[PDB]
């Protein structure tokens, strides 16, 4: 019920029948979830199917006006985690944040909206810090942008593959 | 196109 939007997504990526698994071409774009949230606390899963060496990804939230055509964190309605290098971005600033991330890796991405506010990574059930704190007030959806053609598959609950075991969140699959 | 082609730099 919650899927990557087919009217919301850059033309150039390839989405899949089952509308859970994305394929980039090219230059960065982007492609966002069916449903956002805005208050609360949320999770998801990406898991990396296939990331060759000179491809990546960018993975995080973004709001309704974040740009399809640019790396998720480009402008200042995403928030975002490279591949390369474990850079997270916002409003195209790159900063050290853990350490990388690629082909077999199960991410976890973690919102929390009281209404305080944080956005968290994990790589494998391990939390990999407190990303972004005091975000931008307004809806966030699970966002997925690709550079080349790797291929990954988002998961959006009940079911993950790493639960956390260190805080509480509802699946974006709740939205469903 | 590069993969660091929209970035601001430090």
């Amino acid at each position: 019920r919650v899927l990557l939007a087919l009217h919301d997504r850059a033309p150039q990526l390839k989405i899949s029948d089952d509308r859970l698994t994305v394929v980039g071409e090219k230059g960065y774009s982007m492609v966002r979830a069916s449903h956002g949230v805005r208050k609360g606390a949320w999770y998801f899963e990406i898991t990396v199917d296939e990331m060759p060496p000179d491809t990546a990804a960018r993975l995080g939230w973004s709001q309704p006006l974040g740009n399809l055509q640019a790396p998720l964190g480009y402008d200042k309605f995403s928030y975002s985690w490279r591949s390369k290098k474990g850079t997270k971005f916002h409003q195209s600033i790159g900063k050290h944040y853990s350490s990388g991330y690629g082909q077999g890796d199960v991410l976890g991405f973690y919102i929390n909206l009281p209404e305080g506010s944080e956005i968290i990574f994990y790589k494998n059930g391990v939390n990999q810090g407190v990303a972004y704190k005091d975000i931008f007030e307004g809806v966030y959806f699970p966002a997925i942008s690709l550079y080349k053609s790797c291929t990954v598959s988002i998961n959006f609950g009940p079911c993950f593959k790493y639960p956390p075991k260190d805080l509480t969140y509802r699946p974006m699959s709740d939205m469903g | 196109e590069r993969e660091s082609e929209f970035d601001i730099e430090d």
